[PDB]
């Protein structure tokens, strides 16, 4: 929530870095608390992993 | 698909928003791909979809998906109950009750919405292609039957290059084509001259 | 328009042997002369199978009707014995009221009538004959949101031959991307009380693309009684087994017949 629903981002040309840590990263929490992704790609890894 | 003919073919539809059309696939996640709709890793067929902002933003429109779900669908599958969810497990009434919630929600289909809200119609077209009868087969044209000559051919999109004699051999009711240990095509049923050559 | 069975007997649950049998045809692919090993959901050989049965109620003895929820799992195996054709369907589902959808597939008086629907089914789901004739269906009172319907022609002619088991019927149950798939076999038997030995394999009958997620599994049989005061239950045993994630070596002939399996 403190990124997807921010009250403001940065700019492009000056972008902000958060770092994560100790906590679970539950991605379904996503489908009450945010807006709907557009787009959704993974590189690294596939998504439903 | 023109020069293909399928032994079964199924036509699943409905309606989503623009964001949700990209979860009508293999391998994805989401609310769709999770509580909805889902396809198998071996998916064989064709995803189709179009915009129906101006049909199906009507008022008196109704259109809803599942938000909340306890653990998720097999593909293929349907679940079209309506009872309270309750988050802390098990079952609860009301609504009032703090931790209870409406397994449904609507989607927001008002014609001035913004791209990727608005309606779209998808069709999903799950096709077999098994040693069996065609029901369904593309706008092809037949020709004449020609043997003992190497020629070209196509049997219910079944190709290759070869001579056509006649056989001695049989085929079970519902046989199209014979192959042996080398997976090679040494028989075939014609469509409409029920002959083996 | 639900029958009564107000006192009912408990199961003895006996296990059986299952021998060589369950095994069924698992491909679409047309082979001869190969033998070919596989993998997929099989009943183990000499696995332990759960009776249970039917029986008349007399004096010392309350009617049995055995039809407890059954688990379906990954699969399930079905086989029974019987004289007089006692049991006539099964239904599918999962929690198995007008909750969710359910799936109820039997073979009545002159028809075998395959629905999908949110069913408020009866206690003890039954079908009656008397008279020497079909007399009326006690599965279910209310049927709403219906999205599959199927009838197929086929003909059962009950009755009482005052005998034993002389026919055999086999089922495999399988729910695999949202089809159900149905399995059978037939044969002549001759026991009172047993599970026959032996080997065979079963062919494909059914693929109903229902969409359904089946959890739980119910058997539905018949009562007969002739005036129609009273219902009582003649004698029939079915067995269930469920099926395993197992490697097996299968054995085509000539014409593509599964001969053998290890
Ligand atoms: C086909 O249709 C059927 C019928 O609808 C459907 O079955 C349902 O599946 C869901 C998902 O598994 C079940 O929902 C969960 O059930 C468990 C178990 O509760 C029952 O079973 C136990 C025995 O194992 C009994 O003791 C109990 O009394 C019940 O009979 C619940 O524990 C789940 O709630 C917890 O886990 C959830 C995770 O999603 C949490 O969100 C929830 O808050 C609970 O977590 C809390 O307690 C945990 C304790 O273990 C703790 O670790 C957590 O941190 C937290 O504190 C949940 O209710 C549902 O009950 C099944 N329905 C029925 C009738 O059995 C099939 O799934 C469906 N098929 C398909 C493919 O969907
Ligand atoms: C199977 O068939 C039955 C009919 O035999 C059908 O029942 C109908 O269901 C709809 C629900 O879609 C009922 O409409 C409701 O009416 C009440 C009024 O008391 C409203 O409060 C309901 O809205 C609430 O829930 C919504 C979420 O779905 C919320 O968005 C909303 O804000 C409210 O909280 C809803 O409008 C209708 O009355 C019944 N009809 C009858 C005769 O009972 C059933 O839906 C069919 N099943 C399926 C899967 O279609
Ligand atoms: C498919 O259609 C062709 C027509 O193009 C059918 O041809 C018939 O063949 C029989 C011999 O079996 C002749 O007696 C008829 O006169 C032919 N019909 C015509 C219009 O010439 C062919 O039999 C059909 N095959 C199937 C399986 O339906
Ligand atoms: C099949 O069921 C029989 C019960 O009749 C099981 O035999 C029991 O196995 C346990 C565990 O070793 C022993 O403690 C019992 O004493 C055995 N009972 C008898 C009567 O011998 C058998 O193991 C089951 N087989 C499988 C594969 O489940
Ligand atoms: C779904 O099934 C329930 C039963 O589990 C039905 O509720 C019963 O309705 C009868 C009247 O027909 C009452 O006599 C019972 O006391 C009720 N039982 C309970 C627990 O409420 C319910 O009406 C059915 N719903 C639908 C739509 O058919
Ligand atoms: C077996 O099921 C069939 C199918 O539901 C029953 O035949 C139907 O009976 C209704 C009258 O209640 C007619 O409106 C339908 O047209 C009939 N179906 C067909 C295909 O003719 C049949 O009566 C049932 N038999 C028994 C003994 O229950
Ligand atoms: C999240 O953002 C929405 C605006 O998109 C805002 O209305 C809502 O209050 C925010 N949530 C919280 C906890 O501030
Ligand atoms: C759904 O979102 C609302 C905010 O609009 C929130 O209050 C509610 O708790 C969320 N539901 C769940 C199960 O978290
Ligand atoms: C018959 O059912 C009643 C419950 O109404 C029970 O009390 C009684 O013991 C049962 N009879 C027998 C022989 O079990
Ligand atoms: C059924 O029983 C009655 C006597 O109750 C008899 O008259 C009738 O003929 C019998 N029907 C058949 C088919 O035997
Ligand atoms: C449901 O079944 C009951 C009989 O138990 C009947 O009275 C009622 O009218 C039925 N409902 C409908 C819609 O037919
Ligand atoms: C194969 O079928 C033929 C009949 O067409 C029969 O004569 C032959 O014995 C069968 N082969 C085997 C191994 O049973």
């Amino acid at each position: 929530g403190q990124v997807f629903n921010a009250s403001k981002f940065p700019s492009v040309y000056a972008w902000e870095r958060l770092r994560i840590s100790d906590c679970v990263a539950d991605y379904s929490v996503l489908y009450n608390s945010s807006s709907s992704f557009s787009t959704f790609k993974c590189y690294g890894v596939s998504p439903t992993k | 698909l023109n020069d293909l003919c399928f032994s079964s073919v199924y036509a699943d539809y409905f309606v989503v928003k623009g964001d949700d059309v990209r979860q009508i696939a293999p391998a994805q996640t989401g609310v769709i791909a999770d509580y909805n709709y889902k396809l198998p890793d071996d998916f064989t067929g064709c995803v189709l979809a179009w915009n129906t902002n101006s049909v199906d933003s009507k008022q008196g429109n109704n259109f809803y998906y599942r938000l909340f779900r306890h653990g998720k669908i097999k593909p293929y599958e349907r679940d079209i109950s309506n009872v309270l969810y309750n988050s802390a497990g098990g079952t609860c009434s009301s609504t009032s009750q703090l931790g209870c919630y409406e397994p449904l929600k609507s989607y927001g289909f008002t014609p001035t919405v913004g791209v990727g809200y608005q309606p779209y119609r998808v069709v999903v077209l799950s096709f077999e292609l098994l040693n069996a009868p065609a029901t369904v087969c593309g706008p092809k044209k037949s020709t004449e039957l020609v043997k003992n000559k190497c020629v070209n051919f196509n049997f219910n999109g079944l190709t290759g290059t070869g001579v056509l004699t006649s056989s001695t051999k049989k085929f079970q009711p519902f046989q199209q084509f014979g192959r042996d240990v080398s997976d090679f095509t040494d028989s075939v049923r014609d469509p409409k001259t029920l002959e083996i050559l | 328009g639900c029958g009564i069975l107000s006192n009912k007997s408990k199961p003895a649950l006996t296990q059986y042997s299952s021998s060589r049998r369950g095994f069924y045809y698992f491909d679409d692919t047309f082979r001869s002369s190969v033998r070919v090993l596989t993998t997929g959901y099989f009943l183990p050989f000499n696995s332990n199978l759960t009776g249970y049965s039917s029986r008349n109620a007399v004096t010392g003895r309350l009617i049995q009707f055995d039809n407890p929820n059954i688990p379906f799992k990954d699969g399930l195996y079905f086989a029974a014995t019987e004289r007089s054709n006692v049991i006539r369907g099964w239904i599918f589902g999962s929690t198995l009221d007008n909750t969710t959808q359910s799936a109820v597939l039997f073979n009545n008086g002159t028809h075998i009538v395959i629905n999908v629907c949110n069913f408020y089914f009866c206690q003890d789901p039954m079908l009656t004959v008397a008279n020497g004739s079909h007399y009326k269906s006690w599965v279910f009172l209310n049927a709403t949101n219906c999205t599959y319907n199927r009838v197929h022609a086929f003909e059962i002619d009950p009755s009482l031959n005052t005998g034993a088991f002389i026919h055999l019927r086999e089922h495999v149950f399988r729910n695999v991307d949202g089809f159900l798939y149905v399995y059978h076999n037939y044969e002549r038997a001759n026991v009172y009380d047993n599970f026959p030995s032996g080997f065979s394999v079963l062919k494909p009958i059914l693929k109903l693309p229902f969409g359904l997620n089946i959890t739980q599994f119910k058997v539905i049989m018949t009562l007969f009684s002739p005036t129609t005061s009273s219902f009582n239950a003649d004698a029939s045993v079915y067995f269930v087994g469920h099926l395993k994630p197992l490697t097996m070596l299968a054995e085509f002939d000539e014409n593509g017949t599964i001969t053998d399996a290890v």
